[PDB]
């Protein structure tokens, strides 16, 4: 009914050969900066990682539920590593029925989640939902302030599916990791230490942790001087 | 506003310019008269006034007595672009406890000849009242620059009659006026 | 409404979009948001455009009398001093969020004043429905050191990021720059992105489709 | 509620107001006259609020009087609407607006012509063949929509307004003790049944 | 509850409930039915008269039953009669038709016969 | 809680004399921020019957894989016989009206051809009336988009030209091509005038020949 | 909305109007509000549709129901009385109706029923419901006599609809006329509320105003 | 916001942090809420930004005129003029302002004036949102008559401590350093108060 | 609103209820009859809630008629107002309470006496020699108070409720389109005028 | 209120104030808040005391039947417990519980359970109304591996200074030391933690 302890932003990238989510490592509760060592980038499997932001409870919660998910699809099932593993569509596809479920039962999951991963054929998956159920897909994806800030920055660099093939993940990687440095810059909600994953059709899931936001520009506040007239 | 509903729609023709307006006067479902003209002229400035009738009536008295000491001043009569800054002037002095209209400013300045709208001087067309909605889809659909003025009357008749048809609350006949420097013609449409 | 100003090494740029809105419906696809107060001295403004309009109008009528009894070219401070004590009288109700930019006697200035008053100075500030996009380019490719090119392309940049993602924000691009010891550069659709494709077909009715009632002259 | 009701004819106006006046549980009066007139050819009816309508009815009949004493001459049923109605557009803006629907019926001696104005509360005016305020407009414009005719003499008119008054008793749910009638045409002003 | 089959087939296809629910009515006290043109006639062949009225019972102001065997199941079904003639009449605008009312309690008398725990 | 939003999009039906046609934009929106430029909205549901369920989106989904999940049973249980459009549009009754006291926040459109091959569209309120029109556009720019489409294909207000309106203009067939540029053209426009119609169109065809897709960019 | 039914020796009359309205958008001028329960019963949509047009279509599947039991046609009264009963089931969960059940049998003669979402049930021989319903009134208590023809009833419901039309901004569009006979009911087809309107205006001469 | 005024043996050190939100976003993330009101009076501003400017611009004005019919304001007549103003106003004005100073007689004084506009003169203030999380540091570590350079390092470490914190404090530190010398604007970034 | 009035006088009770049945802005019906007899020798008036009225009596009317099939009896004015006033007095704690006010008149053929019981719809149950309910009272009550006697015969109880209807009509707000009247006595239930 | 608990090198101490407080009246100033629901597992209590005392009991309760089941619960399992009840009843229930305990393979463990029913597992946890005013203290004095005496005086000076500053905190210091040694309960009156 009302978030307590909250995540922020998670952002998110299609490049030609995967896709990146990053989020960052901080539960606010309210304004008090409270918890600095909350992952928010919940690996399922080698091919997927489910983003979380918003009601840190309710991502325990979802986190439960795909380990349990994992468990679940290994029982009767000899190609659990196989041709039958868990897709990130599959993961997708249940989340979005438990917070739709949930949504209609008045008793929302409060979180804003996205599904990034690699399909056995290939393909990039990167799909959203929130608490009332609404998905969609786009080459870029970014939950709460990062919808506003970071969305544009990687629609620069993927501003259509035609672009994805000619995006690299270093250029990929660059952009997320400039947008955390604005969402460090412009939400009060962030911080600068963050997670980042990265998952590749060939190279696999290369998840990196305690990455830190760097080479911030700060001297021209020495030049600012009162509000208007003070010299 | 929308207690009484109207409409009104002016688009610039090649050396012309339209304005045309809904007859309906209402009172929320009720209609009261089909003779409520929403177009005024002040010498050949025109002004469509949609919402509140009675605001509608006021703005317009007041409206002719601004013009009229403009003219016993000036000595001349006033151009549509100075109109419009006054209608401007005047609407925000009641910043506060403002009049609820949406005045449309149609003419030909006199000395350049050039056509004018305004609601700015938004060149192609301009739309006001209840079916604005309605109107922007019909006129940016059928808007063309450099209409002569039979096809100026055709493309705005068309306009306010199909998008007064989807407004319950205007309607009854409609007028157009096509303004030329030498000639205003006035008709008298009817609504089905 | 995207609205940007950024300082450079000599000078300042505001840009802004053109999309007026009522509601979710463009009334206006090409307004100019850009108003002088004076010859150096431009304002943009986001929220109710009525308001921004009249405190640009009283404030510019004001400068340019205070200009005229003091013999002096006017300040960008004094703009700022009588905008934000106008705005504070009226205690916000006044719904202009303005970006204000400057040259005279001391130099390049930038401000923004929000409707309760309140003002800061910047070397690179946004407003609007777009300000998160601009300011997110902004805070990727501002520098101290900007040449004047440099920071036209950059405004533009980020109004152009307003334009895309915010849909509040669309249609061209309004510059105006103003360097030290130069005229202000007015440069109105300074970009075009937005140009309509051609429609399938011609809607030209032919004459009399429109049945009319009846006819008269009206004397003028 | 109250019934005020206008017909425009060839040669008159007829005003038609309801009778009753109700406070709370209890018809108090149902011989209650809800007009004044202006003017030895002009009739205002009124309708609205408590206390509101007399006492705006009687300001403006103060006033048409001073002007008829002033100048030795009588406003035109056109000049006393206009006068009304920017009375009400000004109560709009006032600190306590009054709350009052009036028909202004006059013969203009000058045109020679009848002539009925509608005004609302906010001072909406409009000149019609035929007027009503309120509800009873919803069960009478359809019978005058479909019967009346603008050469219609004084007598047609009154068996017009009987079958409007007819279906108000039918289908409207208050009683209103039935109307005053009056006649506004070339010779004045007179009460008829 | 308590939901024993005891209405169930035979191997020769009868149901014995049933036929001993009829041999309990061939037991029991007459009734007489004679239909004329325009009148049914109901007949039947210490005890304090008053208070053992008439085996003929009312279900409606315009339908009457009669029965033989069990009375107290009987007193049952014209029960269920009753209230059924007054719900259709309720529910509906109309008493109910004879046909109707037989259909009921037959229908009423047939799921007994084929319900768990109920002779 | 709210348990409702708006997504935005503008969806079209046209029935034409041996064909059908749904329309709609592509343009995910939450406010003012564009969500996702291609999240189509109508869907080929099978038995070449096309859907939209234009409003709050995870209800339009919820409602689209439910009538899919419906054709499925149908399917299985009457040995693949081809659902009718007039039985699926009394089934999607069915459907919306079950949620009667906690809705379906959609307006839908379905498309189709009738079993006499003529096109048909029927549409749905959120509590599940529905009628079978000639056409119906749903969503934020349906006012934008109709009244033209009426002009156009109905000839609405159109008079024979010499007849000084007598003689109406007379109703035609219309090739799925014409019909396909007024769809076009009336999108542009409300492109123009309407923030929230997308950065595309597209539109299902249904014929004999089954369903085709075609799609078109809009701005931004 | 505007819609009416009228007794008469022809039997009933059904007229409506077919304007559907959302704010001042004028959402669609072809709404059918009559819905045709069977070959012999018409109910009249008025109140919310989606609520009249299921209720009434599964009030259809119980009339089947009750022919094929009992082997009759239903009552008039009793298809009103099973509507009415249904919703007043659903009191105070927001149920928006308000209609006219109409038939014609042998027993009852021609029947309507007003049916409402708060439960009442009235028997009538005229009713008019919708926004326009009192200019509806006005010309039909004018004009409505028991004698009069079946062209003549049909002209007057038309008229009636027309005046509302006229009127109330959120009723027009069209004009649906239905006969209710023993024998079932006629479809009179659909008439455009404009060129009925300038039609009247002439021949007549009525809506001298316009 | 997260603001400190300190005085020490040589004067007194107002500390502020830079950030400015509106909501969770950083509208200025290099606010300088450090205000000159007179050549060695400042005033750190807290609560709503509209309000302290209009204040401290009417207070600069005051203490103008003070000065030249006058001379020289003392640091208790601009907070007495400050709370004039905070309370007359207290309705309409959120304005928690802390007024520092100094003069070769007084030396530093402070003086916090919360909202209400009741006047406290205290030998350090602290106050803004961050504030609260750093009381128990600051009633720990202070000491009177600190050197410049142990009063600049206790402001330094509550400030980054408040930042830690509070959302709504952030960015730079900024000082200025009143003393018989002079003014002295100082300035740390976040990668020197980070690493405390 | 609705009047329903009783008067017992020596050998009957006197039913009058108002004709009219008003939704929204109209009249819609002129006739409708405010009661249903729930047994040969007794009689109930409803007013309150549209739709509940019915309702209710209704099931009330089913009720008895059942108790008197399965007893072959008939239940006296007093058992059955008892049972109406429980089922009124279960409506209020009920999740929809049933808005209707009853008046029963009824003949006790083992007393010989009418009887007249008021219950209101939170199942206050009164036996009255005159009784109303709303504002008829209000207005009635004086008169019955001054003129009632219990010896009246039925043509006096019946000019006294002439009085009381004069009354309200003069002074009660609403056209309540006249009373049906119905009178209760040894011979059964007839309508009168 | 004010609660702590603080792991160091032999185990957990837990601390608390022991005001309770109705509104401004303090209804028992001599609270017992750390409260046993196993022999070496404690929790802290702030919060709704019938909310957070029925927790506890229904927790004492299950770990009991998890005792005589499956033996010796870890302080994890503890936790889990208290976040199932807290995150299913989270919106009638308002508990912020600190769990902490001992066992000899995991040492001492402290996790906290806010409001909303997170569980973060933590080598020191601050809470209730006082911890505001002490977070940058505790920040800047917290370190790994203290002795006890050492985490003794930490968190005396933390609720001290919690004391200090929070009306709803006050009275008695109370810890519960966890070690392999045993279970230690000490007490610090005022005039033992005012002096600090």
């Amino acid at each position: 009914q009302q978030p307590i302890v909250t995540g922020t932003s998670v952002i998110s990238m299609k490049y030609d050969n995967g896709v990146i989510i990053a989020a960052d490592n901080l539960g606010s509760y309210g304004s008090l900066l409270r918890f600095n060592g909350v992952e928010r980038l919940i690996p399922v499997g080698d091919n997927t990682v489910v983003g979380i932001s918003g009601d840190i409870s309710d991502m325990q919660h979802i986190e439960r539920l795909l380990k349990d998910l994992v468990t679940e699809n290994a029982y009767d099932n000899p190609l659990a590593d196989a041709e039958e593993a868990l897709e990130p569509s599959y993961i997708f596809e249940y989340l979005a029925t438990v917070m739709y479920q949930r949504r209609s039962k008045m008793n929302p999951l409060w979180n804003a989640i996205i599904v990034a991963g690699v399909q056995s054929n290939g393909d990039q998956f990167l799909r959203y939902v929130n608490l009332l159920g609404v998905t969609y897909s786009s080459p870029t994806l970014a939950t709460g302030f990062g919808a506003h800030m970071a969305n544009p920055l990687l629609r620069k660099v993927v501003d259509r599916e035609s672009d994805i093939p000619k995006t690299t993940v270093q250029v990929a990687e660059e952009a997320i990791v400039n947008a955390m440095r604005v969402l460090y810059y412009r939400d009060a909600r962030s911080s600068r230490n963050f997670s980042l994953a990265i998952i590749d059709k060939n190279t696999g899931l290369t998840f990196k942790k305690n990455l830190q936001v760097e080479n911030m520009k700060w001297d021209f506040a020495k030049d600012i001087k009162g509000y208007g007239t003070q010299k | 506003s929308s207690i009484n509903g109207g409409i009104v729609v002016a688009m610039t023709g090649k050396d012309c310019v339209a304005i045309a307006c809904d007859l309906r006067l209402g009172s929320q479902s009720l209609g009261v008269s089909n003779k409520f003209e929403k177009i005024f002229h002040y010498g050949h400035v025109f002004l469509g006034i949609t919402g509140l009738a009675t605001d509608v009536t006021t703005l317009n008295e007041m409206f002719r007595y601004k013009t009229n000491l403009y003219k016993l001043k000036e000595e001349r009569a006033i151009e549509p672009e100075t109109f419009t800054q006054l209608v401007s002037s005047s609407l925000y002095e009641r910043r506060f406890g403002p009049y609820f209209v949406g005045p449309v400013v149609a003419g030909i300045n006199s000395k350049s000849g050039k056509p004018f709208i305004a609601g700015d001087e938004a060149k192609d067309f301009i739309v006001s009242g209840t079916a604005s909605d309605q109107l922007f889809g019909m006129c940016e659909s059928l808007y063309e620059p450099n209409l002569e003025p039979e096809d100026l009357f055709e493309t705005i008749s068309q306009a306010l009659l199909n998008a007064a048809d989807r407004d319950a609350l205007s309607g009854w006949g409609a007028v157009v006026y096509i303004i030329k420097k030498d000639e205003v013609v006035k008709r008298y449409l009817k609504m089905r | 409404t995207t609205i940007v100003g950024v300082k450079f090494n000599n000078g300042v740029v505001i840009a802004a979009d053109t999309r007026s809105t009522q509601g979710p419906i463009v009334a206006d696809k090409n307004c100019a948001k850009l108003h002088r107060i004076s010859p150096k001295i431009w304002c943009a403004g986001a929220g109710t455009a009525a308001d921004t309009e009249a405190v640009t109008q009283l404030i510019g009528s004001n400068i340019e009398l205070h200009s005229l009894y003091t013999s002096r070219e006017p300040r960008v401070v004094s703009a700022l001093q009588m905008l934000k004590q106008h705005l504070f009288k009226y205690q916000g109700h006044i719904g202009a969020y303005l970006i204000v930019a400057g040259v005279d006697p001391t130099g390049s200035h930038l401000f923004s004043i929000h409707a309760h008053g309140s003002t800061d100075v910047g070397y690179y500030l946004s407003l609007g429905s777009g300000s998160l996009a601009a300011m997110a380019v902004l805070e990727s490719h501002w520098k101290q050191d900007l040449t004047k090119e440099e920071a036209i392309k950059l405004a533009s940049d980020a109004i152009q990021a307003g334009i895309w993602n915010d849909l509040g924000s669309g249609s061209n691009v309004d510059v105006c720059v103003m360097e030290i010891g130069k005229d202000a550069e007015y440069l109105r659709n300074y970009l075009t992105p937005n140009v309509r494709e051609e429609k399938q077909k011609s809607y030209k009715f032919p004459r009399g489709t429109t049945a009319v009632l009846k006819e008269s002259i009206v004397n003028i | 509620m109250d019934i005020i009701l206008g017909i425009r004819v060839q040669d008159s106006v007829i005003l038609a107001s309801s009778k009753a006046v109700t406070r709370g549980i209890s018809v108090l009066k149902d011989s209650d006259d809800k007009t004044r007139q202006l003017s030895p050819h002009t009739l205002m009816s009124f309708a609205g609020e408590a206390g509101d309508t007399v006492q705006f009815a009687e300001y403006i009949q103060a006033n048409i009087q001073l002007y008829s004493i002033r100048e030795d001459y009588e406003l035109s049923p056109q000049a006393v609407s206009s006068f009304v109605r920017q009375e009400l557009a000004k109560s709009i803006r006032s600190r306590r607006p009054y709350q009052v629907n009036v028909l202004i019926g006059g013969y203009d001696k000058k045109k020679n012509k009848p002539e009925l104005y509608q005004i609302d509360y906010l001072g909406t005016k409009v000149e019609l063949p035929y007027g009503a305020h309120g509800y009873s407009g919803f069960y009478t414009f359809s019978l005058l929509d479909h019967h009346y005719r603008p050469d219609m003499t004084t007598e047609e008119g009154l068996d017009l307004l009987k079958l409007c008054v007819q279906e108000l008793e039918k289908r409207m749910p208050m009683d209103f003790k039935g109307v005053i009638v009056k006649i506004v045409d070339k010779d004045g002003i007179r009460q008829v049944d | 509850g308590y939901d024993r089959a005891l209405s169930i087939f035979s191997p020769d296809g009868h149901i014995f409930q049933v036929e001993y629910a009829l041999e309990a009515v061939k037991r029991g006290t007459c009734a007489v039915g004679v239909k004329g043109k325009n009148c049914v006639v109901l007949g039947c062949e210490l005890q304090d008269t008053r208070i053992t009225p008439s085996k003929v019972s009312k279900i409606d102001s315009h339908v009457v039953l009669s029965f033989s065997g069990l009375n107290a199941d009987s007193r049952i079904l014209i029960e269920k009669a009753r209230v059924e003639a007054q719900s259709h009449r309720l529910t509906l605008e109309d008493p109910v038709t004879v046909e109707y009312l037989t259909r009921y309690v037959a229908g009423v008398q047939q799921r007994y016969t084929q319900s768990g725990g109920v002779r | 809680f709210n348990p409702y939003g708006d997504n935005g999009g503008t969806i079209l039906g046209i029935a034409g004399e041996d064909f059908a046609v749904l329309a709609g934009d592509t343009r995910n929106i939450t406010d003012y921020s564009i969500n996702s430029r291609y999240e189509p909205k109508v869907f080929d549901c099978g038995d070449n019957i096309v859907m939209s369920a234009n409003g709050f989106a995870a209800d339009g989904d919820a409602l689209v894989k439910r009538f899919k999940n419906s054709v499925k049973w149908y399917h299985f249980d009457h040995n693949d016989k081809k659902l009718s459009i007039n039985s699926a549009a009394r089934n999607i009754q069915h459907l919306l009206y079950g949620k009667r006291f906690f809705p379906y926040y959609v307006h839908t459109i379905i498309a189709g051809l009738d079993e006499d091959g003529k096109g048909a569209v029927y549409s749905f309120d959120p509590v599940g009336s529905y009628e079978r029109e000639q056409c119906r556009a749903g969503g934020a720019a349906a006012s934008l988009i109709m009244p033209f489409l009426d002009n156009q294909v109905n000839f609405k207000n159109q008079y024979e030209p010499g007849t000084n309106g007598k003689v109406k203009k007379p109703l035609k067939y219309l090739s799925v091509e014409e019909v396909i540029k007024l769809v076009r053209d009336s999108f542009t426009s409300a492109t123009e005038r309407h923030i929230q119609v997308g950065d595309g169109l597209e539109i299902l065809i249904v014929t004999k020949d089954g369903v085709r897709k075609e799609f078109y960019e809009l701005k931004r | 909305t505007t819609t009416l039914a009228f007794r008469f020796q022809g039997g009933i009359i059904v007229a409506v109007d077919s304007r559907a309205t959302a704010g001042n958008w004028v959402a669609s001028q072809t709404v059918k509000k009559v819905i045709e329960i069977n070959p012999f019963l018409l109910g009249t949509m008025a109140g919310g549709a989606a609520d009249c047009q299921f209720w009434e279509t599964w009030l259809g599947s119980q009339c089947r129901l009750h022919e094929l039991r009992e082997k009759e046609r239903i009552s008039v009264a009793a298809a009103s009385k099973i509507l009415s009963n249904l919703v007043y089931q659903y009191k105070g969960a927001g149920l928006s109706m308000g209609t006219m059940i109409c038939g014609y049998t042998r027993k009852e003669g021609p029947t309507i029923y007003y049916v409402d979402s708060d439960g009442t049930r009235l028997k009538g021989d005229i009713f008019c419901v919708g926004s326009g319903q009192t200019f509806a009134y006005g010309v039909l208590d004018s004009n409505y006599k028991w004698d009069l023809s079946v062209e003549d009833a049909l002209y007057l419901g038309k008229r009636s609809i027309l005046a509302a039309a006229h009127r109330d901004a959120y009723s027009g569009g069209s004009v649906n006329l239905y006969h209710v006979t023993e024998d079932g009911w006629i479809y009179h087809g659909n008439h455009d509320v404009g060129e009925l309107f300038w039609k009247v205006k002439e021949e007549e001469g009525s809506f001298n105003n316009v | 916001t997260s603001i400190m005024a300190v005085t020490f043996k040589d004067g007194v050190i107002l500390g502020a942090d830079s950030r400015t939100t509106t909501g969770a976003y950083i509208a200025n993330r290099v606010t300088d809420k450090l205000t000159r009101v007179h050549d060695k009076i400042w005033c750190c501003r807290s609560g709503s930004a509209a309000d302290t400017q209009a204040i401290a611009d009417i207070v600069q004005y005051h203490l103008e005129l003070y000065t030249s019919q006058y001379g020289t304001p003392s640091t208790e007549t601009a907070a007495s003029v400050f709370k004039e103003l905070c309370y007359e106003n207290k309705d309409n004005l959120t304005a928690g302002i802390i007024v520092a100073g100094y003069d070769d007689k007084n030396k530093g004084e402070v003086y916090t004036i919360p909202l209400g506009g009741s006047v406290h003169k205290l030998p350090y203030a602290i106050a803004g949102s961050g504030s609260t999380f750093i009381y128990g540091y600051c009633d720990k570590n202070f000491r009177e008559n600190m050197s410049k350079e142990e009063t600049v390092d206790f402001i330094k470490h509550s400030l980054s401590q408040a930042i830690k914190w509070d959302g709504s404090s952030g960015g730079v530190i900024r000082m200025v350093v009143l003393t018989a010398a002079g003014v002295e604007r100082l300035i740390f970034y976040p990668d020197e108060y980070e690493q405390l």
